[PDB]
């Protein structure tokens, strides 16, 4: 479809430079001009930069310079070399295409367009880390009535929690993560059952830990 | 310039007409574009123009306003649509977009299930440890948790989390977790989590030793 | 007979400019072209035809236009000339010595002259090899020179090849931003489609 | 993106013979009723052309037939169908037929034809796709289905469409779509027009040539073309892709050129009659 793909995106340290891609499709990617939007975690959208149907736009305040956007109409390929990349960068990058047909935009109108950004492209997760890759010290929460998994210090997004090996998919809770202060990552998730079944049956929880798949399970008991 | 939507956030059940309006800090001509974005998805678009329709969308959206207030409406309303909604504006590059209002649509007032939960043993064996206020299944995300020491409560040491409304139920579990070391976390006795919703009479606290 | 045109204003009225380093080649064909009023404009403040000459021009039919395009500050179009050396020459922009075209420049410090620092305006400053006729090197990695590799650190030995120029309005005469437009007439063995009027 | 339609049918297409058909005129000096010789590619008189079936629904509902040959391009061809619906929407004429090789494609969406050129990505068993939008009964005609790419490329042109539909709807014609597209000397020429005839299945005994319909600057070397339809979806059924298709039915004729040199009885208004050779 018209469809948009980007590329180059994962833990990058603060300040160290990074390229991303937008291999466009459908739309004569030769006309309408980009945009890179980056969204923060759960926040809301923001332009950072874009670039004409020939070249040369501004970008955001904070982010003059040491971002420089570029493209290749010959390739199909719009780009992204990020430089000096600071704590606040660390978001979403959706590559975007400008609402009107900016080829050959008046010359002398006064216009400046902005109800732009049709199509957004996946988006190339970007992080800034000054620590490493680090499985979760997962424990376990011991308690009609509720008990749970916590998984503490894991990084970076993502981990799958399960119960039982997926067994029951009630009382499920994927409590979503947060960042530490410290700069880390840590959730938990819950599951309620019957206080009958309290001493009856005891129940497993079990995290992969998908960017290193630090395989853990555990068995959860009052 | 600016571009902020007046509403923070809002739930009103499906089959409802609602407004969201975006207000700007200086005359933003009359261009303007409207973006519903799921969680965790592509946002999208809805209105180029600040009235205009694009081929691609349900006509029971409306875009209206000018100048430096303008407005999206929803009549006739669908499970889809509960989701975020962003404005923009177009003055001169960077053009903006603004906070963001939520859409959670679901009512029905409801009561949480709160627990507390202390440290396991090798938590414990952790040099820091982690105990948990558990608020379950409660409606709408419009609450307040509270912690206490063994006289005062707790600020500064925690972290909170909160679900989406369920694909059935519509009821939101939230967390909080206070991270301390084991050397202040063993000074103490008693720890108590105490919560505020619409759904109770009397703020509820669940506390431990 | 004239019933449309090449969509010259696309460029010779665009609101930006690429960067030269990343100079835009916007390719051009499947039109026709009145030429001389892109020449009879009395605005521009260079228009040089190279292995082509501005007379009987509108004879000329080609396979196609190649309109390479960018922002220089004023004095340095003059590395605009096949066979020229110079930074716009070296490492931005490679005119063959067999160039069979034109070339025009204007100024546009009203236009793309901001203060603030528009960095809506680069070019390359370090580079291992000299260019290539019409080759662009829009990539970015950092150039080393000496002992080590960059890592991706840039200090000594180790520097953002891309600048900008920085049209102050206040600049002096020498450093205007000319808009640049550099038509190449290329005739390969295709149909020659992009003719003159009549 | 897309779907091995059907990759199963390879019976030996049958032939015909051209009688007489295909057939244009190489200038745009105004001629009368006078002979005169013309040199350049023709399709032979009464040629073995190969007629090929597209949806050929004799059988047992079963099987769907349909066996889209890729033929190559020799030095031009002369392409035709029967075709009583408006399914036979166009052609992807190149050499390689996907990336880092350039070719060609004329389609169709019963407003306007549109040509490109491009280097895209054809897949073997490539159609449109005209599925309802679920408004006014109408339909869009996405052609995603075709290649998952066209892109880093040159051509575009746009005209009053190729195939111009008709108000048959009672049946002896079906229409005959009928093209030559012939690629000298850089350029790429189509010539042709519709005819609805009274005969139940073959070409006629009479005659009529075609007429050019435009004269191209593409320049790019063509051996081989696989023409197209748009398949009419089905209404949306669990199997979208290897499920049921083949909406209408027809088949469609191709026949090559090679060089040869003819008198023809020409006539006032730039008409054609009669050659030997
Ligand atoms: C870029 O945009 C400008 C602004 O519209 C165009 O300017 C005018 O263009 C005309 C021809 O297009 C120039 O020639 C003039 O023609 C008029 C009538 O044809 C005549 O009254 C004048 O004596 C002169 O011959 C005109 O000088 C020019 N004027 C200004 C103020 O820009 C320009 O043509 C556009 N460029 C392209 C390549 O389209
Ligand atoms: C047939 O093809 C033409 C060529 O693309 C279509 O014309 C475009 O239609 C879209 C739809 O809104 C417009 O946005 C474009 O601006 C049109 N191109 C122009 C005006 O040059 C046409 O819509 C197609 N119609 C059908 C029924 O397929
Ligand atoms: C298309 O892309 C290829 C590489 O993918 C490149 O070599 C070529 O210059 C581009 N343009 C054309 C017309 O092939
Ligand atoms: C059909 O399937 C085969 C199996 O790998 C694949 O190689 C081929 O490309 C497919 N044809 C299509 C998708 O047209």
């Amino acid at each position: 479809e018209v469809q948009l793909v980007e590329s180059g995106g994962g833990l990058v340290q603060p300040g160290r430079s990074l390229r991303l891609s937008c291999a466009a499709s459908g739309f004569t990617f030769d006309d309408y001009a980009m945009h890179w939007v980056r969204q923060a975690p759960g926040k809301g959208l923001e332009w950072v930069s874009g670039i004409s149907w020939n070249s040369g736009i501004g970008y955001a305040d904070s982010v003059k310079g040491r971002f420089t956007i570029s493209r290749d109409n010959a390739k199909n390929s719009l780009y992204l070399q990020m430089n000096s990349l600071r704590a606040e960068d660390t978001a979403l990058y959706y590559c975007a295409k400008g609402r009107p047909l900016d080829r050959g935009r008046s010359w002398y109108d006064e216009i400046q367009q902005g109800d732009d950004f049709d199509i957004w492209g996946q988006g190339t997760m970007v992080t800034v880390s000054s620590a490493s890759t680090k499985g979760p010290s997962v424990f376990p929460l011991a308690p009609t009535a509720a008990l749970g998994c916590l998984v503490k210090d894991y990084f970076p997004e993502p981990v799958t929690v399960s119960w039982n090996s997926g067994a029951l998919t009630s009382g499920v809770h994927t409590f979503p993560a947060v960042l530490q202060s410290s700069g880390l990552y840590s959730l938990s998730s819950v599951v309620t059952v019957p206080s009958s079944s309290l001493g009856t049956q005891t129940y497993i929880c079990n995290v992969n830990h998908k960017p290193s798949n630090t395989k853990v399970d555990k068995r959860v008991e009052p | 310039i600016q571009m902020t939507q007046s509403p923070v956030s809002l739930s009103a059940s499906v089959g409802d007409r609602v407004t969201i309006t975006c207000r700007a800090s200086q005359s933003i001509s009359s261009w303007l574009a409207w973006y519903q974005q799921k969680p965790g998805k592509a946002p999208k678009l809805l209105i180029y123009d600040a009235s205009s329709l694009e081929s691609g969308v349900p006509s029971r959206f409306s875009g209206s306003g000018s100048g430096t207030e303008f407005t999206l409406t929803i009549s006739s309303l669908q499970p889809d649509d509960f989701a975020t909604y962003y404005c923009q504006q177009y003055n001169s590059y960077p053009g903006t977009f603004g906070q963001g209002t939520k859409v959670e649509i679901k009512r029905t007032v409801a009561a949480p299930s709160v627990f507390i939960f202390p440290p396991s043993d090798e938590q414990l064996k952790s040099g820091t440890a982690s105990v948990v206020c558990l608020l379950n299944n409660f409606y709408p995300r419009e609450a307040k948790v509270q912690w206490k020491v063994d006289n005062a409560l707790q600020s500064g040491n925690s972290q909170e989390s909160v679900t989406e409304q369920d694909s059935k139920d519509s009821t939101y579990s939230l967390s909080s977790t206070l991270t301390l070391s084991k050397a202040d976390y063993e000074k103490h006795k008693v720890y108590a989590c105490e919560v505020t919703h619409q759904g109770l009479s009397s703020p509820v606290t669940k506390s431990f030793n | 007979n004239i019933t449309n045109l090449c969509p010259f204003g696309e460029v010779f009225n665009a609101t930006r400019f690429a960067s030269v380093y990343a100079w835009n080649r916007k390719r051009i064909s499947n039109c026709v072209a009145d030429y001389s009023v892109l020449y009879n404009s009395a605005s521009f403040s260079t228009f040089k035809c190279y292995g082509v000459s501005p007379t009987k021009l509108n004879d000329l039919c080609f396979t196609n236009v190649y309109a390479d395009s960018f922002v220089i500050r004023g004095d340095e179009v003059r590395q605009i000339a096949p066979g020229q050396t110079g930074k716009i020459a070296d490492y931005n922009y490679k005119l063959p010595d067999d160039f069979t075209g034109c070339v025009i420049a204007w100024n546009s410090n009203n236009l793309d002259s901001k203060v603030g620092g528009n960095y809506n305006y680069l070019y390359r400053l370090f580079r291992k090899s000299n260019l290539k006729p019409f080759e662009r090197d829009i990539s970015t990695e950092i150039y080393q020179a000496g002992s080590t590799p960059c890592n991706g650190v840039e200090g000594f030995n180790c520097y953002f090849p891309l600048q900008s120029y920085g049209f102050q309005p206040t600049n002096g005469v020498g450093y205007q931003p000319y808009r640049v437009v550099v038509l190449s007439f290329e005739l390969l063995h295709a149909p020659a489609t992009v003719c003159g009027p009549k």
